[PDB]
């Protein structure tokens, strides 16, 4: 039986990384713009029916779902190479170009009011999938709909699919409700979710400014590493080897069970396509180096010097040709020089798995690695969403359109709930710096 | 590798070897010895050189000062007085026994033999363990930086402290200097020649023994008072500079976490350091004079140059 | 493993001095203006990771942070050729661009106002670092910011990195000028006092004698900044060759420390490079011999630094370690060292130990060396007291007159007294006799 993922790309971002994700995807595939297999790609060492569904015609249909609520873009998208590759059926704009206005609660309102149609679509992809496996939401928790119909579509399908697994690609921000709508998206990715990739927007700007020499780094440009992260975390899919092939496994390994769902992403090679680095033979410890180092980190974490910080689990999936004795050398070195610090309340999970990559993609790296950890120095980052939402709340402030829509109407009750869920993932994540954490919440 | 060049990599063993201070490393196998060496290289530049698999470690039976000791009093009457001679007085021995070998299949097997082995061993773990007090001298005196956040007229034992270990560390410095790059790059140099220039290789051979035996000879390791002089120096630097770790990492954690106590902090065994140190270098230089008016070896001029070059210790040689 | 510096550009001069420094790097190391790695370099023998940083692109980067209280010059720096060679977020620029005005206690509140922006920078480079040696401060001693908040820099790296070592180019107000800025003796001694205090080892970098060796033997008439610069970088290059080639001993900048600074209160060390010779006097193929390298470095018309021959104190080099790049044969540096000691061609402090270092090291194989053999001289020598004495008589001249006394009485640390002006003066005071101590038997 196939192993279906659904791809949920909810609001303008998460919309753009799915479309950059279907082109990665295209691209590592042979599958022409139209979503025929290229005639190159005939021999191809990967099934696209992983995460796309075959036509008739063998054309290979990515299994994504595109909402946005404002126009432009969906008909800048089916004006894009790329609008042969969707399924027009597939893809629900609401006629209603109002939006959630930037309002995480709005956004949820408007994904209860599209509850119908996001469920049948849901249940299609479902029924059109001998066994899915998961969704991937690829959202922002700060916008209006990627927040709210992220998070009602989250819910339906936790509730729904109570044994498929739920991996976010969440953007983290840099709008005077960013911090209710992040609170609200941090408390749903906590509760609701097994896995959250967190793309923080500041560690990637960073990244692209100091690292690919780019003034003024473009989103399309933020996108196309999202996208590149996206492609590393299917590459252990493409590869037959023999541990953790399926998302709830990555996810299990990742974001460390699902209520520790806040990821940490790490890249490599982090650089611009001009930078030729010099006839140098990437070594495995060389790799394992750069991952380890903070500038190869794609999430902006607060070096606060109060909470000793820790992994808490580690997947590196390595990609290319990659030496496994060289790997065992580079994990074993890395241990010997604790080179990175793990929990001391659970164990030391360090995985690396070796694959191929695909024979369409050209790797400009004979090895490339992305690590992919549930570290607790996460927390930073919920710490300052929770210092945001104390800041606005205190001041009562941008509460003027959320008491527009019904479940702000009255109270903010279900943002206080949030507060504390967020709370209480902080004081875990804090607990995770101890050994004691493993017993820390119960 | 034995000649230490791009000695980053023995820079960075130092640490390794110092978790190894209480028992000689032959008590435990090599192979995790050179584990730990691999995993050292591939953090420095060493890919291009395809030739440091044919490096293995041996465990010798003895340490360096007492292989030495023992080799510089063989077929003399020193043997029977230091038959009783053990390391636990002098320095300890914990990472002195760690050497290189080259075994290099046929035929170059036939360049490379257990006799010229066996001096590239104990030259080898000489130059690795003055390598390490070096390194262990320059640590203290780089972590008495954090003496500055202290007033001058509180460290005056320090201050003697820290001018005592400073003696030490240049002597140390000058030792090594000149057997470096007044000795060992000379004789490498004209091995190159002799081996570009000849083509029979039992003449290979014979010009590698004869440059072991220069490079033994300027190792002072032909004259057995001098060897043992060379030796007790080094110990005392050695215990001299484990004495000061314990409480300049101490007192280095004291000022960083708080940003006649410094007298009990420096113990009476400084000066007693001090005096030793004196009186080994004074014998040093003076069996380095005799040695150059009687036996008149090359290489004793240098060592008394060295030793007096400061206007204070000429008259005294 | 590396011994990483970090180079700390302090005010005008010290960022142009951070400039050429980068600068020569750059072209020791092979890399291009753009950061990219030459060709010829890429199977380079040499350790890189000790001095520059590896960027995503195989790129060795300086771990350089240029600081300027003015504009000018980090925007100079931003629109020099190496602009795109330093990681932008390395680069702290002071957006208030009233510079310390030549106060040292404006560029020291400065510092302080600015203490958060740069040890977060210094931490980030620390961390970022393997195995980071220490810091490297290049700031001049008589402006404003170069004096205070280099000052405040140094004490901060003193404090933060205690077990690293803090080398400063301290560049020496001209003695023998009227400085524009009245305050500059001021500067001078609050200089000279923190390098006492708070460096490990300070270069003495004298604008005055570069000028003079730039007149007497450059024939250069009115030597520009340029050509400042270019000498500052030359002088860092000759003191990093012993870095970049690889040696069987002193290896590393803790064990060049140990063969620089044997008295810890007399650790500055005076620098000397050799040929002195411009371009146009192409001297035929002279086969430089050991002994005609060490006779140059001991010739005085090669010191960097403008020292009183005081006849009355008969100073003495407290210890000496000569650099010699090029193909050279170390029976030949024995032959001359022998031929040295036998001339008594060096007068050494009589109650210190005996230190004369020699290293044999190659020279960047990217450098054209018309030199078949150069040297350079790395001195710990009494006679840079005769220069902090005339740093000490102008500070005595302008306080004993109160001379631009208004703008420290301006600033917190002196608006109350001038106890820090004091302290200074005792500390300079206190180094000028023990350098005269130094220079005695009864020394030790």
């Amino acid at each position: 039986m196939p192993r279906e993922i659904i791809t949920l790309q909810l609001g303008q971002c998460g919309n753009q990384i799915g479309f950059e994700f279907w082109k990665q995807l295209c691209a590592e595939h042979g599958i022409s713009p139209e979503g025929i297999v290229e005639e190159f790609a005939t021999e191809g060492t990967d099934r696209k029916d992983v995460f796309f569904y075959q036509a008739d015609d063998e054309h290979y249909i990515p299994r994504a779902v595109l909402l946005d609520l404002e126009p432009r873009v969906i008909h800048s998208i089916l004006n894009s190479p790329y609008a042969k590759l969707y399924n027009p059926e597939n893809i629900y704009l609401s006629e209603h170009g109002g939006g959630a206005g930037n309002n995480w609660a709005s956004g949820f309102s408007q994904g209860e009011k599209i509850h119908e149609d996001i469920f049948d679509i849901i249940d299609r992809e479902a029924d059109g999938s001998d066994s899915l496996e998961g969704f991937v939401l690829c959202h922002s928790i700060a916008g209006g709909t990627g927040s709210g119909l992220g998070s009602y579509l989250l819910e339906r399908l936790n509730d729904r699919y109570p044994k498929k697994l739920v991996q976010t690609y969440s953007v983290f921000p840099n709008v005077v409700v960013q911090p209710y709508n992040s609170l609200l998206t941090l408390k749903r990715l906590t509760q609701n979710a097994d896995c959250v990739v967190v793309l923080d927007n500041t560690a990637l700007n960073r990244i692209a400014t100091d690292r690919l020499h780019i003034q003024n780094p473009s989103f399309s440009q933020i996108n196309q590493l999202v996208s590149t992260i996206m492609s590393a975390s299917t590459t252990t899919l493409r590869y037959p080897g023999y541990m953790n092939n399926d998302l709830i496994g990555l996810i299990a390994s990742l974001i460390p069970t699902p209520r520790l769902h806040f990821l940490m992403t790490g890249y490599t090679p982090l650089t611009t396509d001009q930078s030729v680095a010099s006839v140098r033979k990437t070594t495995v410890l060389d790799v394992m180096r750069r991952l380890l180092q903070p500038k190869n980190v794609m999430v902006s974490t607060g070096r606060d010097r109060q909470t000793n910080h820790c992994y808490i689990a580690i997947l590196n999936i390595i990609q290319g040709e990659v030496d496994p004795t060289q790997v065992h050398k580079s994990l074993q070195r890395i241990r010997e020089r604790k080179l990175a610090n793990f929990i001391p309340w659970g164990p030391a999970s360090i995985q690396v798995a070796l694959s191929r990559k695909s024979p369409y993609l050209p790797s400009a790296h004979r090895v490339s690695g992305l690590m992919m950890a549930n570290h607790t120095s996460i927390s930073s980052l919920f710490e300052s969403s929770c210092q945001q939402y104390d800041k606005l709340r205190k001041r009562e402030a941008f509460l003027e359109q959320f008491r527009k829509e019904d479940i702000f109407k009255e109270n903010f009750d279900e943002l206080d709930r949030s507060r504390e869920v967020v709370q209480e993932l902080i004081d875990e994540y804090h607990a995770a710096t101890r050994p004691d954490y493993i017993s820390w919440g119960t | 590798y034995f000649l230490m060049d791009q000695g980053d990599f023995f820079v960075h063993f130092m640490d390794l070897t110092e978790e190894e201070l209480k028992k000689p490393v032959d008590d435990i196998t090599p192979t995790r010895l050179e584990a730990l060496l691999e995993l050292a290289l591939r953090m420095s530049t060493a890919n291009t050189d395809p030739f440091k698999d044919d490096l293995k470690i041996d465990l010798m039976p003895h340490d360096l000062i007492t292989q030495l000791l023992r080799v510089l009093a063989i077929e003399t009457q020193q043997e029977k007085a230091m038959v009783h001679a053990d390391p636990t007085e002098l320095t300890l021995s914990g990472l002195e026994a760690f050497s290189f070998d080259y075994v290099v299949t046929w035929p170059l097997s036939l360049i490379i033999n257990r006799k010229a082995l066996t001096r590239y061993q104990m030259l080898f773990r000489h130059m690795f363990y003055c390598k390490h007090v070096e390194r262990q001298l320059c640590s203290v005196w780089i972590s008495n930086k954090a003496a500055k956040r202290f007033s001058l007229h509180s460290a005056k034992w320090f201050a003697g402290a820290f001018t005592l270990r400073q003696r030490m560390l240049n002597f140390v410095q000058n030792i090594q200097s000149y057997m470096m790059f007044e000795v060992m790059e000379p004789t490498w140099h004209v091995l190159e020649q002799n081996l570009r220039s000849a083509s029979n290789i039992d003449d290979v051979l014979g010009h590698h023994a004869s440059f072991l035996d220069n490079c033994l000879k300027d190792c002072m390791l032909t004259n057995p008072e001098l060897l043992r002089v060379f030796s007790k120096l080094m110990s005392v630097c050695v215990m001299f500079t484990n004495c000061l770790q314990r409480f300049t990492q101490s007192m280095k954690l004291d000022s960083e976490l708080g940003h006649p106590q410094l007298a009990s902090s420096f113990e009476a065994t400084i000066t007693k350091f001090d005096k030793n140190f004196s009186a080994h270098l004074l014998d040093l230089l003076a069996r380095l004079s005799i040695y150059s008016t009687s036996d008149c070896e090359h290489g004793m001029a240098s060592v008394i140059s060295r030793l007096d070059f400061n206007g204070f210790y000429t008259e005294r040689l």
